[PDB]
């Protein structure tokens, strides 16, 4: 009904947009701060990976249950307790004694179980309000809002920071603009209407699809590579420019440059796919195949060239995101092509999953833990903390050639899976 | 561009079979559609490609192609087909409408009746004199007035307006009204109105005399 | 869906000045269609003026208004507007607006000619130099002049107003048979004047006392005047 | 874009014979067909499609056994042929090319095609 609608659309898209601006502004609050927890807690490299491990597995975990609790409860009093559960636990956490560095772990989860709800629940609203040809406009413009957080997340946390003079002050910001949107959402937001059943023929079909499953663990390489470059690369710049006696406006630096990358390279992907579709009807894998081993050389190259320039590294580092962040709007496309309609919603809810358990999920606790093995086995310094962080980190260009293999194994099954996924549909009806 | 219809008028009974033609002046030669007004109203669009029936339009409309004239026939004239019709064609980067043909009802003849009024005092007083010769339930329509002021013929001073179609008799009424000034109409002794019609043996002129009674 | 065109923005306007119109539709994708403008003058045949197809990119004017007029179209809310400038004497006339096609430059040809479907209803626009005034009345004397044939004609001039229309009645709405009201007629002056006659029998004017009663609600008049022989 | 060809005026009884082809050297694998047709008091409605790779055809509910079409990638053009015309056949017809697969109940949605043509008119005559 467009009559409430005529403000109630316009006010409900504003405020969510806002509100998942606020989500992403509080995942990477802590990447900034990660050197002044370690100083303060006396950790070590081990113990400072759990602090997102512990959150995307919550996440993981979370997030099916409040996709399927969206459809029978109403959603804005889901919504705001959430806003308040990810916001009232964030302030709180502030405080812990110095002998408690569990109980930070244990915050970090509920956090990410709150952010769970949010944002698998938000857009199914902002789809539900809107037809078939401004669904889409807004659902961009409640998308384009993930570099900005991100970005804005490395520089809030530093510059709150330095200027209070105490690195508890960082985590205390956003929880009062979380405070105001979960009151706002409860009256701008209009009410919208909610909504033996057999899963396990969908998967013994969906198993026998050779490109969704090569599609899957492609994105499942590109989701380890992102997790671990995303939060340990500041500290990483910090011990190697310490190393050279040559100095926190890394943090800064490092998320002007996501918040344009982030833009860039699905531009350029976009571009790119639409001219190559007219050519070849095997554009998409080739595409990303392309995409990925060409970030590959210039991610390798940071590692190189940290230890003799730093303007070096942030080009590298600039051409690599630019790259990798090439095949986000695009595998959505690989799995339109070869999935019935009536399979698309479970293969959408597996997928998903499947990014989180091969990904992100051990990936930074799997750095810190290899970065300790090498470094207990030698001398301790600070030029031996910098090697070895360094040589840590090279187990990501191995990942993404494999993730380039999985999507040419993809575009060498594309034409066939089309071809029965036509067979099926036709046959269905 | 520019189409001409032909006749502008026709008058035509319940039952009978009228058609109307638009010629074209440039080349289009089959592209021609048909439009029916009524007074005060919209237009409504009926047939396109000149010879397709719009939706929803009564079937005893039709259109064909004969040279390069284009021909409109309704075949069963009912009383709610008294309109104007007009043909469109936009065989240029414009569209050009024709001139329309007015469909009206078939009587028979009658003659006028005159009569003429001379100014009212109040008139006078205001600086302008104004005479009205007044015609009334004559049928047809075409009509000719004379003015005459002391025998003389005037030219290029007076208006004339008609009603339109009588709704129970089918008649026409008609007011014609002559101007001069107040050292004009005193200037003047005799005041004329002579008329020309089908329905009149010979012409009916009735008289005045400025300041009798 | 039913479809539906209406416009709006009409009024009066002085010589040499400007104005400006919109027809807003709804009902239908606007962006498979365009929009028309079309014309008709107080007793005269139609005029084509503008065009515009609704990706604001094709668009064709006439000779009588090229360089006058403009035409520009918001596909946001499903509206177009037509702006004239230099407005003459000529420019007095109903305006409608229609549906197009979005193509029929390129498929209109030996054999086609697409059509012109729906239409709005019309808004009216005004031009002149004249200011509000009221109507004065000067009845005609039934005389042996207009007596014939056993009933008698009598009348009430309505004189010298601006703007139409005015309404008359007999003995406030009680003698209505054998009225007929002629249609106004623009003086050179630049106001109206009409005239209201009526025939009774001749042997009813010893008795009877016949009124025509004139309302004019742009400028509050009315008047009651009696006609006597 | 994609560019038309065929369509004239037609007597009751005829048949016609409708062709799209793409421009240069452009070959629209990927999948770019399907007739839609628009008459003058009515909306745009669907009348075929077929499929990318195994040649699946699928018609309207008021065109089955009349209309037939074929596509050809060799010359990158799509064929439609037209039989038994009748005077409620007087429209024009458009190519278009989108990305669903080809089944039933997909026709006569049109809002997720990526090209379109600019339409041949065709007029049955009487
Ligand atoms: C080369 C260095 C790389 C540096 C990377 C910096 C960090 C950037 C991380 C960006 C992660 C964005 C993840 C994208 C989308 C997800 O959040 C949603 N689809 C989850 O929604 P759901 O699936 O729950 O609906």
């Amino acid at each position: 009904k467009p009559a409430s609608l005529g403000r109630g659309r316009g006010a409900a898209a504003a405020i969510l947009s806002l509100g998942n601006v606020l989500n992403y502004l509080d995942r990477y609050t802590v990447a900034g701060v990660l050197l002044d927890i370690q100083q303060h807690f006396g950790v070590k490299d081990r113990g400072a990976g759990l602090l997102q491990s512990v959150f995307i597995c919550s996440f993981m975990v979370a997030a099916p249950i409040f996709g399927y609790l969206g459809d029978r409860f109403n959603r804005k009093v889901i919504l705001s307790c959430g806003i308040f559960f990810w916001s009232a636990v964030t302030f709180s956490s502030s405080f812990i004694p110095q002998q408690y560095f569990w109980l930070l772990v244990l915050s970090r989860g509920l956090v990410g179980i709150g952010e769970a709800s949010y944002s698998t629940i938000a857009p199914t609203i902002i789809g539900d309000l809107f037809t078939k040809n401004t669904r889409t406009l807004m659902l961009s413009v409640f998308y384009f809002a993930i570099p900005l957080g991100s970005g804005l997340g490395y520089i809030t946390g530093s510059s709150v920071k330095q200027a209070a003079g105490d690195w508890h002050w960082a985590l205390r910001v956003s929880p009062v603009l979380g405070m105001i949107t979960g009151t706002l959402i409860l009256i701008l937001v209009p009410a919208t209407k909610r909504g033996r059943t057999s899963w396990l023929r969908d998967m013994k079909a969906l198993i026998r699809n050779r490109s969704y499953v090569f599609s899957s663990l492609a994105t499942s390489a590109v989701s380890f590579a992102t997790g671990a470059l995303g939060m340990w690369i500041p500290l990483y710049l910090h011990r190697a420019q310490v190393v050279q006696k040559t100095a926190a406006k890394d943090s800064l630096i490092f998320g002007a440059i996501t918040c344009f990358t982030g833009f860039l390279g699905v531009v350029t992907g976009a571009g790119a796919t639409r001219w190559c579709r007219l050519k070849t009807q095997r554009a998409d894998p080739l595409v990303c195949a392309v995409g990925m081993l060409g970030s590959a050389i210039f991610i390798c190259l940071i590692f190189v060239a940290a230890k003799s320039s730093i303007v070096g590294a942030y080009i590298c580092i600039f051409v690599g995101e630019t790259l990798l962040f090439s095949n986000w709007a695009i595998t959505a496309d690989i799995l339109m092509y070869v999935v019935i309609p009536t399979r698309r919603a479970t293969a959408v809810a597996l997928q998903s999953f499947t990014s989180h358990l091969l990904g992100d999920a051990g990936s930074p606790y799997l750095i810190g833990f290899i970065s300790d093995l090498i470094r207990q086995s030698t001398k301790d310094s600070p030029l031996w903390e910098f090697l070895s962080l360094g040589y840590a980190l090279m187990l990501c260009p191995f990942v993404v050639v494999l993730g380039g293999m999985f999507f040419l194994a993809t575009a060498l099954f594309f034409v066939s899976d089309r071809a029965r996924a036509e067979q099926q549909v036709n046959q269905l009806a | 561009i520019q189409m001409t219809q032909s006749p502008s008028s026709l008058s035509a009974s319940v039952g009978d079979r009228v058609t109307i033609t638009c010629r074209a002046s440039q080349s289009v030669s089959s592209a021609v559609a048909w439009y029916q007004q009524k007074p005060g109203k919209a237009p409504k669009l009926l047939i396109y490609s000149a010879s397709s029936l719009y939706s929803g339009v009564p079937s005893r409309f039709s259109g064909s192609r004969s040279g390069t004239d284009f021909t409109l026939t309704i075949s069963s004239l009912q009383p709610e087909d008294f309109a104007t019709y007009y043909c469109q064609q936009s065989s240029s980067s414009l569209i050009t409408f024709g001139q329309g043909t007015k469909v009206e009802i078939k009587r028979t003849v009658a003659a006028p009746s005159v009569f003429i009024f001379p100014p009212s005092d109040s008139q006078l007083k205001s600086g302008t004199a104004s005479v009205v010769c007044l015609l009334n339930n004559f049928y047809p329509r075409e009509a000719k007035v004379q003015w005459k002021v002391d025998n003389a013929l005037q030219s290029g001073n007076s208006q004339e307006s008609v009603t339109e179609q009588d709704s129970k008799d089918s008649t026409y009424s008609l007011s014609s009204t002559l101007t001069l000034s107040k050292a004009d109409y005193e200037k003047h002794k005799v005041y004329a109105c002579e008329v020309t019609h089908q329905g009149l043996s010979s012409p009916v002129t009735k008289s005045f005399n400025r300041g009798e009674c | 869906s039913e479809v539906q065109l209406v416009e709006s923005g009409g009024g009066l306007v002085q010589p040499g000045g400007s104005l400006r119109l919109s027809c807003a539709a709804s009902g239908f994708n606007f962006s498979y269609y365009s929009i028309h403008w079309v014309r008709q003058a107080p007793g005269k045949g139609l005029e084509w003026v503008a065009y515009i197809s609704s990706s604001s990119s094709y668009t064709s004017y006439a000779d009588s208004v090229k360089g006058r007029f403009t035409i520009s179209a918001d596909t946001s809310k499903n509206t177009a507007y037509l702006q004239m400038n230099s407005l003459r004497a000529e420019d007095t006339a109903v305006y409608y607006c229609a549906r197009g096609y979005q193509y029929w430059q390129y498929h209109a040809s030996w054999y086609w000619n697409g059509g012109l479907d729906y239409w709005g209803q019309g808004t009216l626009v005004t031009v002149s130099s004249a200011s509000t005034k009221g109507p004065s009345v000067f009845p005609l004397a039934p005389s042996s002049k207009s007596t014939s044939g056993g009933t008698a004609a009598l009348g009430c001039l309505v004189k010298d107003y601006f703007p139409e229309p005015v309404t008359v009645s007999w003995n406030s709405g009680a003698l209505t048979s054998g009225v007929h009201t002629f249609p106004a007629v623009l003086q050179s002056s630049g106001l109206y004047s009409l005239s209201s006659v009526v025939t009774v029998p001749s042997s009813s004017l010893g008795t009877q006392t016949y009124i025509c009663n004139v309302n004019h609600k742009p400028s509050n008049t009315k008047v009651d005047k009696k006609v006597e022989p | 874009q994609l560019v038309e060809s065929g369509g004239g005026l037609v007597q009751p009884g005829g048949s016609l014979r409708l062709s799209c082809a793409a421009p240069g050297s452009r070959r629209f694998d990927y999948y770019t067909l399907g007739w839609f047709r628009q008459a003058p008091g009515k909306e745009r409605e669907g009348v075929s499609c077929i499929s990318t790779v195994g040649g699946i055809t699928n018609y309207a509910d008021s065109v089955k056994g009349r209309f037939i079409i074929s596509r050809d990638n060799a010359k990158s053009t799509v064929y439609l042929q037209m039989n038994s015309l009748e005077p409620e056949d007087t429209a024009v017809y458009y190519c278009a090319a989108g990305r669903e697969m080809c089944a039933p109940m997909m026709l006569g949605d049109y809002y997720d095609m990526d090209y379109w043509g600019k339409g041949t008119p065709v007029t049955v005559s009487s």
